[PDB]
């Protein structure tokens, strides 16, 4: 109907749109009609309709300036509606762009605008752009202000105020707010959650009146720093079109005593007075830290004022409060109950596709060279948040500048445009930037996604089926459990010799049910025990709840399970709701050393043995670790697998690594002497000559004895 | 409104806002840096720097500079907010409708709509800085009123505002004429029905606006004669005594509340009326020195919700009692001791008014500069409401005053006699002149380049009738 | 009405005058009721706060409370989650002496809460609020309200397929077709997460001498120990012998000691408080 296709208009007029005759008949439009056109980002404009049969039915033509104003590209769909109630502009104040007006003498108004508006009746709306082509020059302008507001028709008698200081162009670009969803990638799940939690209360309030419920108000986002929380909040606010009222934490806390409270009160009052609105309290942890932190009165009055304001807004006002904190435990506990920030959202490091999306988003203004393999960079960047990727791009560009610096005269302040053209980033530059990268997200526990199937784990079919029936069935067929009245099992404990690949089994289990994975290695547990860490077990389980369905993994639990930490872990495990799809998987090498309390029913009761890989399993592991390596044609690893009886997966990795080391040594020696694109069987034999088992016979016998004891304990 | 409010205000405010007022400073001898690059002592001094004001013997900070300080203190550009109005006039009246679950104040109140304790403190910014009397005659006639009758007086003072270079971003109110409302003056005080005063002043101010003036304060005389041979007067208003007793403070606060100053930086659009009150008391010697004052903004918003009344002690203002429709929270007045520590003293029975005032600097135009006085007059046709004295406006005085000049010519002499404020008001009161004829009369009498307009005026039949009836009348 | 944080957020020297005027006004317009919500924030434990203001406020509160005790028909009510958090000096004669304990509701209480909240929602015919009450254990009223809100949100989310978000308005038929299904409530139960049980709370139990097996002599001994003192204190007074205080169960794990304790509590119709090992 009104979803007209966008196309480039022949005319250069800034307020003229050509439409097809068929569409004109459908919409009952006519030549010269002023119509309101809406595109994307809620952008709107006023265009004079002109019949044009050249366009295909259902298509319209607009010029470059109108498309730029509408923030839309050719081929999109725009909605055109009648605008019969547009009045003549009583007074329009307009200012030019400085860079455009450079080199112009005389009165700009007479030169450009006076012929442009006389006998033109061009509709003008605030925030629009119009370009005047006079003589040999072309100058753009802005619709700074219109009376009556917000738009009106510039008639012959309309007064135009061109007086005013030039407007810098840098503000429009470098201040690129109004960022849409297209500027956020790799976090579609959390973006969808925030959208479904914010848009519907504001865009369609009548829904909840029809259902007769009070929609949730508070929202609390948290995650590692640099994951785009502020960017997501800004994008949601801009798309929703609400009265955004960004509030910073450090900014509020930097005011004199007795002023931060006033700022908070004024902010909340203005947000209420202009409903609907969206208040974003950035870095709330800087306003209301944990109780054990600063006890100063100035640090308590602000928290009390914030609590009072949060409790006082419960009314028919459309106010939504969004807060961002690095960790959930930093905020005062009082801010996590009903009527307050009761809804939580967790941001985690992206996967390969997310990193690719981030790279493409950032690497659209770069003058990249042809040899770009963004997929390769995404594969080789693990654990990078968006900020790290942006820094990587900046460093790569700086490296390219350094490389091209040879053709630059530093003393001279002007650089040849030819040299500027030659600038282009290359894959080597990105590799160097990675070499100079300093990721820091992984220093703490963070939600992440894994993509391991039942192919990187060789053999162990019975274990695979046991894990499937333990985990996958509850998630996919909970209705059956309800029908039979059986509560799903919470977690399991993997025990066995080191290197059996327990982490791989955990990752596979997480992948099958499409669940986020959280890892807690031994050093993290020790740091928590000493109390010098930035996070605590309660925080870990809160994040697990927030990012459900999650899978928490503990490694070498025997170090702490040899106790305050174990008590906290038991309390948290008992606390969690059974229905929540949260699974705690523990890995250890000395099960008998584990505290018996951990093994009680209702806890990590199920005990699963992870045996060493067998011949076929070893062959599969070797083939898997060598899939992306150039091997000798006609080479067979069956003999090597047969000869490696009793070796663990880590041992096979070590053998392959030594073979690769010998291959690279030989290749480098040959190149220096100057061939060997692959690895010959002699390298594998040399590597195997140094093979050494990582498991002693006594320990394996002890594991077998423990397994036999466990089987006897269940054999009657 | 996604930014600063949109409204049109006085030209003085606009031009002052355009400036920034930075006071440049040169290389200090303590700097350690090359020629270019300023470290900490060579930076420009902001206009609100209290050290400069107190070092130059200026007690207040030229309100516009205070606005600049407030704007700089917050409201980061391009981000950090969506604009918060920096100026808000305090209001103490209890919110009649809060309803967290309670009923209105008369029979229910919560802790969210309870007027919090008020901390009285001397204001730091004075709206209008310098009150300037164009000519000595304007106030000499006023004091001559007291001389002749012996009773006190009271009169509004019309005028216009302008810049004041002598102070950073300062404003001066130049007073052009004085109009005396009908009042019943007496030895110890004066009285006047408010209804008549406001009804008369509405039309008088309409005519003044037509003339280009504006009501910019009230002036009253508190003078007593001494026993010396000549005319000497006691100085009853000094540091020890009361500068302004309770009642005058109350009246000034009411007047300010009823003459709001339109501003672009408040939610309501008004803040701290630019109204100046002048009192004549006499300096430490027997002279007849004048003074100026202005009640602070808190007192402006304090009297509106009653809460204050006069006290038999001249220097202290009584505090009323709680009752329905009038909730009065505890009032703490904050002072400073000799040890540099602020002390809060509860003063419920009564507290001094020194914390509700700001003092302005009176003066007269330099006697060696261009003369831009609207009216070269005020020694002539007697002023309006001097019925108590012999002065009385009527046909006979016009015949004696403005007949021989018109009957012959000499337009140069005529112009000054036609540029008298009260003369214009009286002739307009007669209603003899037609509207447009009166408009061109005022345009000739209050503007330069008046030859053609004056000739046209004397041409119009209205003036012919005026002169004819004047001559015919005794 | 006086709130804790609301008073605490005032400038220094103004959080006490507000209390003074509050009590004075309450006295003036008697009869009056004063609800000092979140009294802990304005009177925490003595060791928690050492600042001068945090003691001025408490002293002012105590003085006003002591001065209030008079013929005036004014009653003071205070609320605090932790009974020990309040300053101990506030729990003496002439002050907050009478104490009331609020415990998590039982199945009947949960049913009543659900009915009270679920009176306006467009509930579908296939709703079994009794089943939801039975399943929800340890859910405080706030948790139940959140559960209902989440279920309604899930219902609207499911219906979103036919809802065009771009249009400001929606077809009236779709708006009128909203209906909450039992599956939505089950999903909300899955999502919800109660937190009351994290700390010790008071709750009732309904275990009789039929969900356990055997132990007949033990049951008789427990009855003689607990029931008779509760049901027939008159005969105990007649013989002048005070009842025994406590009992200690010992034996192999998994024999059902918790069920015996719950049954004992039910027989005397007394509330049950528990303290697990981790606590
Ligand atoms: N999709 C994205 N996810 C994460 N970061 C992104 C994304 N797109 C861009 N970025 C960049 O990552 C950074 C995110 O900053 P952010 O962590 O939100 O700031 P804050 O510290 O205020 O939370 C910015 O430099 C932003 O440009
Ligand atoms: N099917 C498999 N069985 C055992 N190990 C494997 C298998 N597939 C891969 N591996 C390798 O085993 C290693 C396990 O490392 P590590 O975590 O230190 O020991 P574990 O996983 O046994 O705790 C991984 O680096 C991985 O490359
Ligand atoms: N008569 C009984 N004897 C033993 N166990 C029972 C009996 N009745 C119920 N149970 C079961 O005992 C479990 C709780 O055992 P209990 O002894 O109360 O706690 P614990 O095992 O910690 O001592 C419950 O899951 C319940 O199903
Ligand atoms: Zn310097
Ligand atoms: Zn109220």
């Amino acid at each position: 109907d009104n979803m007209l296709l966008v196309d480039d208009a022949i005319n250069d007029d800034n307020s003229v749109i050509a439409i097809n005759s068929n569409t004109m008949d459908k919409l009952e439009l006519f030549r010269g009609d002023t119509v309101l056109v809406k595109g994307k980002k809620r952008k709107d404009t006023v265009l004079i309709v002109l019949i044009d049969d050249e366009l295909e039915d259902g298509a319209c033509r607009i010029n470059r300036v109108v498309r730029n104003n509408l923030r839309i590209r050719l081929g999109d769909l725009v909605t055109i509606h009648p605008c019969p109630d547009i009045k003549y502009a009583t007074r329009i104040s307009v200012l030019p762009i400085a860079d455009t007006i450079e080199g112009i003498t005389g009165n700009l108004f007479d030169v450009f605008l006076k012929p442009y508006f006389v006998e033109a009746y061009r509709p003008v709306r605030k925030g629009d752009h119009f370009v005047v082509r006079g003589g040999m020059r072309q100058v753009e302008f802005k619709v700074v202000d219109v009376e009556p507001e917000e738009y009106a028709v510039v008639a012959q008698d309309t007064i135009i105020h061109w007086e005013g200081e030039p407007i810098n162009r840098e503000d429009e670009e470098n201040n690129m707010n109004e960022v849409g969803y297209d500027d956020i990638g790799g976090c579609r799940k959390q973006m969808a959650q925030i959208r479904e939690m914010v848009e519907l209360p504001l865009r369609h309030p009548q829904l909840f009146k029809a259902i007769g419920i009070k929609p949730p108000r508070g929202v609390l986002m948290y995650g590692p720093p640099g994951t785009g929380k502020t960017l997501m909040a800004r994008a949601v606010a801009n798309e929703t079109g609400a009265f955004f009222f960004l509030i910073n934490g450090p900014e509020v806390m930097s005011k004199m005593a007795g002023e931060s409270e006033s700022n908070l009160r004024k902010a909340f009052e203005e947000a209420e007075k202009n409903a609907p609105a969206i208040i974003f309290i950035d870095e709330i942890d800087s306003i209301a830290p944990k109780r054990d932190k600063t006890n100063g009165e100035v640090e308590r009055r602000v928290v009390s004022q914030l609590l009072t304001l949060m409790d006082g807004m419960k009314a028919r006002s459309n106010v939504v409060v969004i807060a961002a904190t690095n960790r959930p435990n930093s905020i005062d506990p009082a801010l996590r109950r009903f009527g307050r920030f009761d809804r939580e959202v967790d941001i985690g490091i992206p996967d390969a596709t997310g990193r690719l999306e981030v790279l493409r988003i950032h690497t659209k203004n770069m003058k990249l060279a042809d040899d770009v393999d963004l997929e390769a960079l995404a594969a080789e960047t693990h654990g990078y948040v968006g900020a790290d990727i942006a820094s990587l791009c900046s460093e790569a560009a700086m490296q390219q500048i350094r490389e091209k610096m040879d053709l630059i005269d530093l003393d001279e302040d002007e650089i040849d445009a030819e040299v500027l053209d030659s600038l282009g980033v290359t894959m080597d530059n990105f590799r160097f930037a990675l070499g100079n990268s300093n990721p820091s997200a992984l220093r703490e526990t963070v939600v992440e996604s894994v993509n391991v199937t039942w192919d990187d784990v060789g053999g162990l079919d019975e274990i695979k089926e046991e894990l499937k029936e333990t985990v996958e069935y509850p998630v996919l067929h909970p209705d059956q459990y309800t029908k039979f009245g059986l509560s799903p099992s919470k977690g399991v404990l993997f025990y066995g010799p080191p290197g059996t690949g327990k982490t791989l089994l955990a990752k596979a289990v997480a992948t099958e049910v499409s669940a986020n994975f959280i890892s807690v290695k031994g050093p993290e547990l020790l740091s928590m025990w000493y109390g010098e860490s930035e996070s605590n077990i309660r925080d870990i389980f809160d994040k697990a709840r927030a990012a459900a369905p999650t899978v928490v993994f503990l490694d070498e639990l025997d170090s702490i399970a040899k106790d305050r930490v174990v008590n906290q872990l038991l309390t948290e495990m008992d606390g969690m709701n059974a229905k929540k799809n949260v699974f705690v998987i523990g890995a250890t090498n000395r099960p008998d050393q584990i505290d018996p309390a951990i093994l009680r029913p209702g806890r990590l009761d199920q005990l699963i043995y992870v045996p060493l890989p067998d011949e076929n399993a070893r062959l599969s592991i070797l083939n898997a670790q060598l899939r992306k390596t150039p091997l000798e044609p006609g080479l067979e690893l069956t003999a090597i697998a047969k000869a490696t009886q009793g070796f663990s997966g880590a041992d096979l990795l070590y053998i392959v690594q030594r073979a690769a080391k010998y291959a690279i040594k030989d290749s480098i020696e040959a190149h220096r002497q100057h061939p060997v694109p692959y690895i010959t069987k002699e390298h594998f034999a040399e590597a195997m000559k140094t093979a050494k088992r990582s498991v002693s016979d006594a320990e394996l016998r002890r594991y077998e004895a423990y397994s036999q004891q466990m089987k006897a304990s269940r054999g009657q | 409104r996604y930014g600063p409010l949109r409204i049109k205000e006085l030209a003085v405010d606009e031009e002052l806002e355009k400036e920034d007022g930075l006071i440049p400073r040169q290389k200090s001898k303590l700097c350690k840096h090359g020629d270019r690059g300023m470290c900490e002592y060579c930076s420009p001094l902001p206009p609100w720097d209290k050290e400069y004001h107190e070092k130059n013997k200026i007690k207040h900070i030229s309100f516009h500079s205070y606005l600049k300080k407030l704007n700089e203190n917050a409201n980061k550009k391009e981000n950090g907010s969506s604009y918060i109005s920096p100026l808000s006039e305090p209001d103490f009246r209890i919110n009649k409708r809060c309803h967290n679950g309670h009923e209105p104040w008369p029979r229910g109140i919560c802790s969210k709509c309870q007027p919090s304790a008020i901390t009285l403190q001397q204001q730091e910014f004075r709206m209008v800085d310098h009150v300037e009397f164009q000519k000595s005659e304007i106030i000499n006639e006023f004091i001559q009123a007291w001389r002749y009758t012996g009773m006190q007086r009271f009169g509004y003072m019309y005028g216009s505002y302008s810049k004041y270079d002598n102070t950073p971003l300062g404003i001066k109110a130049v007073v052009e004429a004085i109009y005396e409302p009908p009042q019943h003056d007496e030895q110890d005080g004066l009285t006047m029905d408010v209804e008549q005063v406001k009804n008369e002043m509405l039309q008088i101010d309409r005519q003044a606006q037509e003339m280009g003036l504006s009501r910019i304060g009230l002036i009253f005389t508190d003078l007593s004669d001494a026993g010396a041979g000549d005319g000497s007067v006691f100085c009853k208003r000094h540091k020890d005594s009361f500068f302004l007793s309770s009642l005058e403070v109350i009246m000034a606060a009411r007047h300010q509340t009823r003459h709001p100053n339109v501003s672009k930086y408040s939610e309501q659009g008004f803040f701290s009326s630019k109204f100046v009150t002048c009192v004549i008391s006499g300096n430490l010697e027997g002279e007849i020195d004048i003074s100026s004052y202005q009640v602070s903004t808190e007192a402006e918003a304090l009297v509106t919700a009653d809460m204050i009344s006069g006290s038999t002690f001249p220097s202290m203002a009584y505090i009323n009692d709680t009752t329905d429709e009038r909730y009065v929270p505890e009032i703490f007045y904050m002072k400073s001791n000799e040890y540099g520590i602020t002390v809060k003293e509860n003063a419920k029975p009564a507290f001094p008014v020194d914390y509700l005032l700001v003092t302005l600097t009176h003066g007269f135009p330099n006697t060696d500069t261009e003369t831009n006085s609207k009216f070269v007059s005020s020694t002539g046709f007697p002023w309006s409401n001097r019925q108590a004295m012999g002065q009385s406006q009527d046909y006979q005085e016009l015949k004696k005053y403005l007949f021989n000049v018109a009957s012959s010519g000499d337009f140069n002499l005529l112009h000054e006699k036609i540029s008298n404020f009260h003369l214009l008001l009286y002739i307009n009161s007669l209603q003899i002149l037609s509207p447009d004829e009166w408009k061109l009369l005022i345009e000739s009498a209050v503007k330069n380049e008046w030859e053609e307009s004056l000739l046209k005026l004397v041409s119009s039949a209205g003036w012919q009738t005026l002169v004819m009836i004047l001559q015919e009348s005794g």
